[PDB]
């Protein structure tokens, strides 16, 4: 399974959410920014490593940070 | 001579080198006419290769085993034996023209960094700019040196970003 | 015609202008002076 | 049973220097101008793909019988 | 009246920006109290082609 | 569901499949392994003998072609073997299964030999 | 004392170079199919 | 909001079918369940391929792992307005619902979410490689 980690840099814009291809983020409630909402991981065990989440973040340096790590079939992107 | 050498003039293998260029020239104009196009090319060719060994040897160039120039780039060594011409004087007439185009796109560059949009001043040239800072650049060295004496020639280590370390 | 000599005064319509200019008078110089190997 | 005919639009574009100027005018992407080296080569790279300039099919097929 | 006023020039000190050590100007600053209100825009834009970015009110000083 | 198409679903094509050594159940896996390897076995000697690099010579050919076809029959075995071990290590036909399949690489090798023996005595 | 017998090749070649990888691969092979209790 | 159940009777789109299907792996370990509503027959594009009609009402699809599943929903959500759902089936007859988790899809925020894998500090803040070393396995400086 791949890592996802959230930093408190999040404008909670949503992009990372719309760009994932398999439904492993999300969004929450936060008191930490103007939207009021920031990003969530909590299906990682789901999680390809397309880094298309990365690709969508505005921020600089990314808010949303995955790193690669123990291989899987769904992590491999397996369909046999 | 320096290294062995031997001045071009008074070498053996020079001159035996000068005869086969000739020759092969000789053996294809005979199978032309004497006022034809090709012969007069050819007799043109022939003269610029009499002319040029004549030339490297008047120059004082030194030859080695194989026949052929050499070229000394020890400063002292140049200036000592007068091969100056060969790397020394080519040397500062180099950097004089590399420092002239280099220092007039310096001028240039900063002077469109104050214009309003300085990306479409780099891809459209300011040809009239171009032009006034291309002949002031003749003095380069000069305002070059002034520049760093006044300390404005490099960027504030405070002013240029970096990565994290 | 403002637009026209607009035109020229992009990068490439400029380098090309400049090195055949450039190449010319290498080449020009080299005619009248061919062959050269050293200063003298 | 539509007949087959000449079939043509008068003066559809205005023969001026001006867009010769305005270096990427064809797509909106590259019409704001160079920030970054990318931008020259992407101004080569999408030059003759017409069919991305424009989703109308008539301005493609215009564009491809004069080139 | 917290961070530095709207158009002025600020430097940028967060050593993992791409504008680290450059100037850029104050869009807006928040005043509710959020973790990076300066909002900051610049003139280049970075590796992904963004040219904004919000910023805390230490990590920026004014031009010089 | 799957591309339906004559050559994966045809019934003349599955019955032939279904009376194959492999497809039909209901018997031994050892007896399987005899029937299999005696016809791999019977054909395997073909190209040693006609190709190999004795093959010009007149009586040694037969010999040494065979021999090798007995040589890789073996190294086969070995590999249905192995096979065994690694897929079966905890179903409706007892051939897959770790029982079944040592016996099944038993009969292959024993069919497969009997096979390459019973070419060499055709031919002399 | 030393001087290996005049037919060491004949045995020792074929042994290390067609008998051992056999044996080695079907060590290895097994080796890394098994599955941890 | 309640969890729905699936209905493995549900009709199937009008498909003559292709080879990007199942494998043997849906058979072993895992599967996938894809159903929507539709309002009217309309043809869609297959994520393995081809062009299928999707019957008016509920509709349902099997695929061979989640992401072509999640395709698909781009697809009718964007395109044809509809709200498709989908589960991940297994061998023994269990089935588990996902997508919307909670009934309302990720992009739109929703109370009662519980913030997970979320660090309350920037990515430059992370500590040096050398700090996590000898922890047992190997980790990143942004797991600890
Ligand atoms: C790139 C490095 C380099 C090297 C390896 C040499 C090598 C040499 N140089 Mg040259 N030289 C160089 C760069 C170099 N030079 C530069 C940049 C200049 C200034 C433009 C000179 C100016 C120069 C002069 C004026 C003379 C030499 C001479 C020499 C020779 C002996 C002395 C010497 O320099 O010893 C090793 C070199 C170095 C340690 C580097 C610095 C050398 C200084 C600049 C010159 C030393 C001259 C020396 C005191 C002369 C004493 C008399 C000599 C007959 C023993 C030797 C072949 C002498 C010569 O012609 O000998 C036949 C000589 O008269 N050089
Ligand atoms: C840097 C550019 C350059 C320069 C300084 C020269 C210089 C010279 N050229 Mg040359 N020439 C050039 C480029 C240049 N040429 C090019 C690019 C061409 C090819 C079109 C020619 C074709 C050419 C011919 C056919 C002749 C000369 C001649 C001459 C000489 C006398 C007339 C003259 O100046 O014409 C200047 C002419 C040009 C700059 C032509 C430019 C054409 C376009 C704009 C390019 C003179 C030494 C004449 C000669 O031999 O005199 C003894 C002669 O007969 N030139
Ligand atoms: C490292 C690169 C290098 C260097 C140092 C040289 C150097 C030289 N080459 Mg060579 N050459 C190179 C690369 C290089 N070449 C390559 C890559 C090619 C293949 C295209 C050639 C092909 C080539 C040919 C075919 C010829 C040369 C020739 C020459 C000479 C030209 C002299 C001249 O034009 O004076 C002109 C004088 C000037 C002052 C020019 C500069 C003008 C400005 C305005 C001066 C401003 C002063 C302030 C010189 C010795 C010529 C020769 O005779 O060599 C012996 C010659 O015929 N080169
Ligand atoms: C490289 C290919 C190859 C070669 C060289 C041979 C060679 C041979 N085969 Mg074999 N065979 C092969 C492939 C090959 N076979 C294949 C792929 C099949 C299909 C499964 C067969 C099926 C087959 C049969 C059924 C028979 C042979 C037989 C023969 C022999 C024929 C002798 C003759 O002159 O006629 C010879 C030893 C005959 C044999 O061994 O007779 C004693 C025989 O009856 N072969
Ligand atoms: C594919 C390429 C190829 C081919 C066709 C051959 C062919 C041959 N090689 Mg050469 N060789 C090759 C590549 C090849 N070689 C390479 C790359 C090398 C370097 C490593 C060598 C090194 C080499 C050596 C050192 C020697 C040969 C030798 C031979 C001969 C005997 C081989 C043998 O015993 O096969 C045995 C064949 C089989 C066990 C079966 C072959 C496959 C069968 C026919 C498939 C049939 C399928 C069937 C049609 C399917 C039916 C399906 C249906 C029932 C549904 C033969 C002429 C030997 C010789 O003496 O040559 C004169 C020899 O000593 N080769
Ligand atoms: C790492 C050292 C080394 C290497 C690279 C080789 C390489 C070779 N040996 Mg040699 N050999 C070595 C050490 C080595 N030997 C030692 C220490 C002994 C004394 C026991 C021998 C005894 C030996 C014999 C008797 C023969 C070879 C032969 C060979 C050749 C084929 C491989 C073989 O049969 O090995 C066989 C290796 C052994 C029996 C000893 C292996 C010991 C280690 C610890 C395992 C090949 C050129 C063959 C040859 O010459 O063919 C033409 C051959 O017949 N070797
Ligand atoms: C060091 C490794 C090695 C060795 C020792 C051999 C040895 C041999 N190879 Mg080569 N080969 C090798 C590696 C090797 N190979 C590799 C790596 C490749 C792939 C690139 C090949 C590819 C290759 C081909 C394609 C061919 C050979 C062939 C041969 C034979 C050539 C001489 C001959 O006329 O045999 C004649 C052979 C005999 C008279 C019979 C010898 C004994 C047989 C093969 C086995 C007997 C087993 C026995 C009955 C029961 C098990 C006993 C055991 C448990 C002790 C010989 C058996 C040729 C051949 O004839 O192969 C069969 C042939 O066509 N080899
Ligand atoms: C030979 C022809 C060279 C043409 C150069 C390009 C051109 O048309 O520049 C055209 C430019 C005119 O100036 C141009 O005006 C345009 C107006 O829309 C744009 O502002 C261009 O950026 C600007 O360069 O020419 C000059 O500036 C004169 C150059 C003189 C060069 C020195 C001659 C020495 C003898
Ligand atoms: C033969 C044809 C040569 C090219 C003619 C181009 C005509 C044209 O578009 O003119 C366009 C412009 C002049 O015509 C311009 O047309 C515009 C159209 O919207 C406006 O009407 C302008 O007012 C008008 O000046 O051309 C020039 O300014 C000169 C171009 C360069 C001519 C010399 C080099 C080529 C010979
Ligand atoms: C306008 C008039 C121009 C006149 C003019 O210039 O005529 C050309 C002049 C004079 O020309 C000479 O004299 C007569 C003409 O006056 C003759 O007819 C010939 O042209 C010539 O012999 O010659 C030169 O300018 C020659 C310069 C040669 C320089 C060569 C440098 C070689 C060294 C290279 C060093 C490389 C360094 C890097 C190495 C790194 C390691 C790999
Ligand atoms: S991680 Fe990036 S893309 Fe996702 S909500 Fe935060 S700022 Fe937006
Ligand atoms: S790496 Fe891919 S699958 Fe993982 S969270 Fe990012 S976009 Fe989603």
């Amino acid at each position: 399974a791949h890592i996802v980690k959230i930093y408190d840099t999040c404008i909670g814009c949503t992009q990372c959410v719309r760009a994932c291809p398999l439904d492993v983020l999300e969004m929450v409630p936060w008191d930490g920014c103007k939207a009021s909402q920031m990003a969530s991981a909590p299906r990682t065990e789901d999680c390809v490593g397309c880094k298309r989440c990365e690709t969508a973040c505005p921020t600089d340096f990314l808010s949303v940070r995955v790193y690669l790590g123990s291989e899987s079939t769904r992590s491999m992107g397996l369909s046999y | 001579d320096i290294a062995g050498l031997t001045p071009c003039s008074e070498s053996k293998a020079y001159a035996k080198l000068e005869k086969k260029e000739l020759k092969t020239l000789e053996k294809r104009l005979k199978q032309y006419e004497a006022d034809s196009a090709p012969a007069v090319a050819l007799k043109a060719t022939m003269e610029r290769t009499k002319a040029r060994f004549a030339n490297y040897a008047k120059a004082g160039l030194l030859c080695g085993n194989d026949g052929l120039p050499h070229l000394i780039a020890d400063p002292g060594l140049a200036l000592k034996y007068g091969h100056a011409g060969e790397v020394f004087i080519p040397t500062f007439g180099f950097l004089y023209v590399a420092g002239y185009i280099g220092y007039v796109g310096r001028q240039y560059l900063i002077a469109v960094k104050g214009e309003a949009k300085p990306t479409d001043k780099e891809i459209i040239i300011d040809v009239p700019l171009a032009t006034k800072l291309a002949w002031q650049g003749a003095g380069w060295p000069l305002a070059a040196v002034q520049e760093l004496q006044r300390g404005t020639l490099l960027e504030k280590e405070e002013n240029i970003t970096v990565s994290p370390r | 015609m403002k637009d026209f000599t607009t035109y020229l005064s992009t990068a490439p319509v400029i380098a090309t202008i400049w090195f055949t200019f450039t190449a010319g008078l290498l080449i020009e110089i080299n005619r009248y002076f061919p062959d050269p190997l050293v200063f003298s | 049973a539509k007949k087959v005919k000449i079939a043509v639009d008068r003066n559809p574009v205005e023969t001026s220097f001006e867009k010769w100027a305005k270096p990427g005018h064809f797509s909106r992407t590259l019409s704001k101008g160079p920030n970054t080296t990318t931008w020259i080569w992407n101004l080569h790279a999408d030059a003759h793909d017409f069919d991305s300039h424009t989703s109308d099919l008539e301005e493609i097929s215009r564009k491809v019988f004069s080139a | 009246e917290v961070g530095p006023k709207r158009g002025s020039l600020v430097k940028i000190l967060r050593p993992e920006s791409y504008w680290f050590n450059q100037v850029g100007k104050v869009v807006s600053v928040d005043q509710s109290g959020v973790r990076y209100p300066v909002v900051v825009r610049f003139e280049n834009q970075n590796y992904a082609g963004v040219t904004t970015n919000n910023y805390a009110l230490d990590e920026v000083v004014a031009a010089k | 569901g799957m591309l339906e198409t004559p050559v994966t679903s045809a019934p003349i094509v599955a019955t032939y499949l279904s009376n194959l050594p492999a497809y039909r159940t209901g018997v031994a896996p050892v007896l399987r392994g005899v029937e299999i390897g005696l016809a791999h076995g019977f054909l395997l000697a073909g190209p040693f003998i006609k190709l190999g690099p004795l093959r010009n010579v007149p009586e040694t050919a037969e010999i040494a072609g065979s021999l090798s076809a007995a040589g890789l029959v073996l190294i086969l075995a070995l590999c249905l073997s192995i096979y065994g071990s690694a897929q079966f290590q905890s179903a409706r036909d007892p051939l897959f299964s770790a029982d079944g399949w040592s016996e099944f690489a038993a009969g292959f090798l024993v069919g497969g030999e009997a096979g390459v023996a019973w070419a060499y005595v055709c031919t002399q | 004392p030393f001087v290996p017998p005049s037919w060491a090749p004949s045995v020792f070649v074929p042994l290390t170079g067609l008998v051992l990888p056999a044996i080695a691969m079907a060590t290895l092979f097994v080796y890394i199919e098994k599955e941890a209790p | 909001w309640t969890v729905p159940t699936l209905n493995p009777d549900t009709p199937s789109p009008i498909f003559g079918g292709s080879t990007g299907g199942l494998l043997r792996k849906a058979q072993t370990e895992e599967f996938y369940v894809i159903t929507w509503e539709a309002k009217k027959e309309q043809i869609f594009e297959m994520p393995t391929g081809g062009a299928a009609i999707m019957r008016q009402g509920p509709n349902l699809l099997k695929f061979g792992k989640k992401e072509q599943c999640l395709a698909l929903t781009t697809q009718l959500r964007n395109k044809f307005k509809l709200t498709p759902c989908f589960y991940r089936v297994f061998p023994d007859g269990k089935v588990q619902y996902l997508h919307p988790a909670d009934g309302v899809y990720p992009e739109k925020v929703n109370a009662g979410r519980v913030g997970a894998n979320q660090n309350m500090r920037r990515i430059g803040q992370n500590v040096n490689p050398i700090k996590v070393k000898f922890s047992g396995r190997m980790m990143s400086p942004a797991e600890i």
